[PDB]
């Protein structure tokens, strides 16, 4: 009965000899010819002065006028983007929430982490104060990102080797993703919204198809946790943010790597990452000072961002990708452009 | 009638207290079905009555009747009954009746509540209708006082004393037997179902000790040889009963006129049909006889008896004698010739010994060739700091103190936190290994990949060839550290007299006590912690003040150099400094520390301290006569140990603090120390050997012996 | 012991094997496909000074 | 404490020692050769 | 029990010991493993011992190589007076 | 063969020191011929 072990064997061939086979043309010898960046700097715009210490994460708002904080406090502060300035904040029960969903329309958010529980809370209520619709627990894994469909179907990244999908207004999970053996870290939602591809320790993405709880491909390459993850615009592919401090592109429809994206000097992990609209221009906020705006399709650094002295974890980039939002553990959030 | 009986809920549990003997028993009763599962009986008695699952299970049958057997051989029973179930954990299975040999154990429970202190869980499980006192006992959560004098008229039988817990069957009928059997027998099933704190994966072990019983009893007997988990069976030979005629035909097998003894039915009713199976399962009859052969130890023979009947591995045999806490019986029989132990499975019991702090068990395994160089790694130590088998301690406050109090829930303790701990009870100037970068290299690079996976998001986180690694050149430091941070003394003696540089060791602990103390003062605490730690400080002074002496009678010159060399393992000081910042009298005060310091007004500078301590008041010179031998010894203490500072300030470094010498001298100096150790301990043990009264202990015992033999020898007539 | 979570694997790496990888090739030309047609509107590689932009002062 | 006081120890070992004497004449009192 | 070091010495073949390496330092401290495996058919060396002599011919695992040499000693212990 | 030997030097001698067991023992072990 230990053949299945072989098969399994005979059917790891497959992936990678028709790969092998397929490899004739990389993305080395397709576009040569696009010259490279060179010397770009951004600005930034904003700076959120007033907190008081490490932010752990952050999501915009869906006018892009507006983000949740998650920072060491614990206050979740609704921050406006038009003024610097805030709506609403929001301390919970414990201070130790590793994660903040924004819903798609505008309404709502939620949140968890080292408490294990998902907590959506409602910010437009009549009386003007934002008070939690309901808690979501079922997670004995501490909840590391998660993201709404909409404002009531939510996916949620477990550390106990399960992924969910909670009903927001019921407080029950119809049905759980399980097949992923590292803890995920980040999920990156394809633009679809019934598919997502999620960064966890098993340096492996996941093509998760939201309709029916299971995996799709396998992609495979990394070296170790993948501790972020972002999806390229068109549906097509995604690109992730690792510990090994290298940045591995794969692709949905052909389910290959495309590149290299590492320096000498990065040798720490990568905390948030992002593309661009069109997916020309990558974003990668890591555990040292100095981001770099990589090109997952040329390898090439339009420059370094050094503005932050603390460690860069949370980050957001524009529906309209019109511009790029970073935020450190030094208690600010700034936007390069 | 066939079982459709009136099936209201039960309305009737409490407590009683015992009238008519000498003892006011507290007992807990409950009436419950002839039907009953066992799941809601193991509820109550984990819960309602706080009874945590014992290590042994015991199951005793005897008869329903008056027997008598015979004295002095009843008690070699009585004493290791009671010693198997006061050493370990041991629940007793029983009907609870004055009768046969329930009331025989209920007067052995009586004997040594009347010897020793100590409390055990009797279970008493009878059917409900059997006892007289069926009312009286009615009222629900109300102490319900039970009357033990018993009528002769009534054909009812009370129920024993000395009982810890009664659990009644109630069956529908009053006053018959069979309802409660099988209720038991599930019990034991559940019980067996169970699984104890030992990571092998081990159930409840359950022994089945026989006595006097009946033709139902060989039933039972039975029954406990063919279930599929086997029942060890111990068999009581001077019942004279069913059991005793059992124990007879064990011996010469494959005769069988001789069992024709007409128990019930003479040859017709011969139930060699299955006395023929009982016989060939007569391996695992555990026979026991007293006067004759050996072992005759009840409980010896009680505790083995679940050991040849083990048959799993020697570890695992090793584990739940660590668990049962016996290590002669380990020295005995686990601990044999041929033994091959598996390889991995000692590390894997000297860690746990280790976490169930075992001085004995890990004594023996270190003799067994457990060496604590290959076996340490730093995961064990961590696993060391982080666990709850044990006493209490102070750590978690200590690290929630030093560390800000910025934990979340459960946090995960590291060693640098541990050293930042100790540098902050140290004092000022010391550093420790761990904060030194070579260490935090080695902690970043091997034991920091992602060890605290949740604190990486938080952020509380910041190799060609070895030596196997994770080597801590001198083990037995740290591990005399660990034992005194989880205040563990008797472990940290155990360390401490192995080793090098053990009187540096020995001071270190002695402030590190005194820290603790005042740590433990500081914040409300229980206030018998605070005065342990401080008699641990006044332990370790005494032992360093002794191997000083001891070493100082030694040699002169090899002493004075001791306290001169610096301590590359304790941050880098020398002894006087140590017992300055421990601040010991008698030891800066000693003989040798003066001398030592003379290389560097004797009269007068006493006389000044001696009107100081008259300051704060012929009735005064009174006072003054009668206080002043003491003032002037308590005057030359202090002066004693104030001249070391004196020295130092009239003179503020290759000298006038330390002295630097090659290794070699070190090692000389090393050997010099441990024979002196060896001296001190050895010595020590002539001077408690040579007392009149341990001679006057050992020959009262020896003529206690000498009397019983006397009268075992008188027992016999050849003549 | 356990035989079910073998064959968990294969039936995952049986529809998987087969999925349309595209060629590498034609994957390029997909992906190739947006950032010169995406072009007059995003301000983040070929961008224009901060008029209608989200932010100026 | 009572019962641990040497005192109590050499009293009851000495009647024992007395009684086991006599009984070990009564013993060698028999000799069946 | 008592003090002292009682001088005990033993004659052993080379072949013979579980472990004839650890042990190649010449004139220098070699740390020894108390513990032994059944299954390795070689035999450790003795503890609690004083003086330890390696007898060698060459043969390993093979008996019968170390009696003419203690032999030879005893003799000259007899030459000696 | 008839003890085709050699004359190797003597290298496995000294002192060593005995771990694992309750006491330090100390045997001065040289390798010699017979």
């Amino acid at each position: 009965l230990d053949q299945l072990r072989q098969e399994a064997e005979q059917l790891k061939n497959q992936i990678r000899d028709a790969r092998k086979a397929c490899a004739d043309a990389t993305l080395s010898q397709i576009t040569n010819n696009i010259d490279p960046v060179g010397r770009i700097q951004m600005r930034t715009r904003r700076t959120l002065r007033g907190h008081l210490a490490k932010i752990y994460a952050m999501h915009w708002g869906t006018d892009s006028r507006l983000l949740v904080s998650a920072s060491q406090d614990g206050k979740l502060i609704i921050w406006d983007s038009y003024t610097t300035n805030k709506v609403h904040a929001i301390p919970l029960r414990s201070s130790w929430v590793m994660t903040c969903a924004y819903a798609p329309s505008g309404n709502y958010v939620a949140c968890g982490g080292l408490d294990n529980i998902c907590s959506i809370y409602n910010l437009k209520t009549r009386e003007g104060n934002v008070r939690v619709s309901r808690e979501l627990a079922g997670h004995t894994g501490y909840l590391s990102c998660c993201r709404f469909l909409d404002d009531n179907q939510i996916v949620t990244s477990s550390g106990d080797t399960t992924c969910a999908l909670w009903d927001i207004e019921t407080g029950q999970q119809t049905t759980t993703f399980t097949g992923h053996t590292g803890d995920v870290m980040s999920l990156s939602l394809a633009p679809d919204t019934r598919l997502f591809v999620s960064g966890a320790c098993d340096a492996s993405a996941k093509l998760w198809d939201v309709r029916e709880g299971m995996c799709r491909q396998t992609f495979t390459g990394h070296e170790s946790d993948i501790n972020a993850i972002c999806f390229f615009p068109n549906g097509n592919a995604f690109a992730t943010g690792s510990d090994d401090a290298t940045c591995r592109l794969f692709d949905l429809r052909a389910d290959q790597e495309l590149m290299t994206y590492s320096h000498d000097n990065i040798i720490c992990g990568i905390t948030s990452v992002s593309f661009s609209k069109s997916g020309r221009l990558l974003l990668a906020g890591y555990d040292d000072f100095n981001c770099n705006v990589w090109d997952a399709l040329k390898a090439d650094r339009a420059g370094v961002l050094a503005g932050h002295d603390n460690r860069v974890s949370c980050l957001g980039v524009t529906d309209d990708g019109m511009a790029v939002a970073t935020g450190s553990w030094d208690s600010f959030l700034k936007i390069w452009n | 009638i066939s079982k459709h009986t009136q099936l209201s809920p039960t309305d009737a549990f409490g407590t009683i207290e015992f009238q008519g003997g000498g003892h006011s028993n507290k007992a807990m009763y409950v009436r419950v079905s002839f039907d009953t599962k066992p799941d809601l009986l193991l509820h109550l008695m984990t819960k309602e009555w706080q009874l945590e699952l014992p290590k042994l299970l015991i199951s005793v049958h005897g008869g329903l009747q008056n027997f008598e057997l015979q004295p002095k051989l009843k008690q070699v029973f009585g004493k290791g009954l009671i010693k198997a179930a006061m050493t370990t954990g041991a629940w007793i299975f029983t009907g609870g009746v004055n009768t046969g040999v329930i009331r025989h154990v209920g007067d052995a429970l009586k004997d040594h509540a009347s010897k020793s202190r100590g409390k055990i869980c009797t279970i008493g499980i009878a059917p409900w209708g059997i006892v007289e006192n069926q009312e009286d006992l009615i009222g629900r959560d109300v102490v319900r006082p039970y009357q033990t004098m018993s009528n002769p008229m009534s054909k009812l039988t009370v129920l024993n004393s000395m009982h810890s817990h009664f659990i009644l069957a109630d069956n529908g009928t009053t006053g018959k037997y069979g309802a409660e059997v099988k209720l038991r027998r599930q019990l034991e099933k559940h019980i067996s179902l169970q699984k104890i704190n030992t990571r092998i994966g081990q159930g409840v072990p359950v022994v089945a000790l026989i006595v006097e019983g009946g033709p139902n009893v060989i039933s039972i007997v039975l029954e406990y040889l063919r279930d599929t988990p086997p029942v060890p069976v111990v068999v009581c030979d001077g019942s004279g009963r069913a059991s005793d005629i059992l124990a007879f035909g064990h011996k010469y097998s494959e005769v069988t006129i001789q069992k024709t003894f007409t128990y019930t039915r003479t040859q017709a009713q011969h139930l060699f049909i299955i006395l023929m199976e009982c016989m060939k399962k007569k391996e695992l009859i555990t026979v026991f006889r007293m006067g004759s052969e050996g072992h005759q130890d009840i409980d010896l023979a009680i505790l083995t008896a679940l050991l040849k009947g083990a048959n799993a591995s020697a570890p695992d045999q090793l584990s739940l004698a660590l668990a049962w806490n016996r290590v002669d019986i380990a020295r005995s029989q686990i601990f044999i010739y041929g033994q091959q132990w598996p390889v991995g499975s000692l590390e894997q019991a000297m860690l746990d010994a280790l976490v169930l702090d075992r001085v004995d068990f890990v004594k023996l395994l270190i003799e067994n060739g457990v060496s604590m160089h290959r076996f340490l790694t730093i995961s064990r130590l961590e696993e060391l700091y982080n666990t709850r088998h044990g006493p209490s301690n102070t750590l978690y406050h200590l690290v929630r103190d030093v560390k800000k109090g910025n934990l979340p829930p459960d946090y995960r303790i590291s060693l640098i936190d541990i050293g930042l701990v100790i540098e902050y009870l140290m004092g000022g100037a010391y550093r420790c290994n761990y904060t030194r970068k070579r260490f935090r290299t080695l902690y970043h690079n091997l034991f920091g990949p992602k060890r605290p996976k949740a604190l990486k998001l938080l952020g509380m986180e910041d190799d060609l060839d070895d030596p196997e690694i994770n080597h801590f050149p001198f083990p037995f430091h740290e591990l005399m550290v660990w034992a005194v941070l989880m205040k563990r003394q008797k472990m940290a003696l155990f360390f401490w007299q192995h080793g090098e540089e053990a009187m540096a060791k020995a001071l270190v602990a002695c402030k590190l006590c005194k820290a603790m103390a005042h740590e433990a003062s500081e914040n409300d605490m229980v206030d018998d912690i605070s005065q342990e730690l401080n008699h641990n400080s006044r332990d370790f002074g005494q032992l360093a003040v002794e191997l000083l002496d001891q070493s100082y009678k030694q040699d002169e010159q090899l002493a004075m150099k001791l306290l001169t060399y610096e301590l590359k393992n304790w941050s880098n000081a020398t002894c006087l400094q140590l017992a300055v910042a421990a601040k010991h009298r008698d030891f800066i005060a000693h003989t040798c520390s003066q001398m030592l310091l003379t290389d560097m007004n004797k009269y007068l500078g006493p006389y000044v301290m001696m009107i100081g301590k008259m300051m704060i008041d012929n009735l005064l010179i009174a006072v003054f006569n009668n206080t002043f031998f003491e003032v002037k010894s308590i005057s030359n203490q202090v002066w004693k140990f104030q001249r070391y500072q004196l020295i130092m300030t009239f003179h503020e470094r290759d000298y006038g603090l330390k002295l630097f010498i090659t290794d070699d001298e070190l090692k000389k100096v090393h050997d010099f120390e441990e024979q002196c150790i060896e001296e001190y301990f050895r010595e020590k043990d002539d001077r408690f050997n040579s007392s009149n009264d341990e001679r006057i202990r050992v020959t009262s015992e020896r003529v206690e012996n000498m009397s019983m033999r006397l009268e075992e020898v008188n027992e016999r007539e050849h003549s | 012991a356990s035989i079910a979570q073998a064959r968990k694997l294969v039936e995952q790496l049986k529809m998987e094997a087969n999925i349309d990888r595209i060629k590498v090739s034609k994957a390029a030309a997909d992906l190739m496909a947006y950032c010169e047609a995406h072009a007059k509107e995003d301000p983040l590689l070929t961008p224009v000074p901060a008029s209608e932009n989200p932010f100026r002062e």
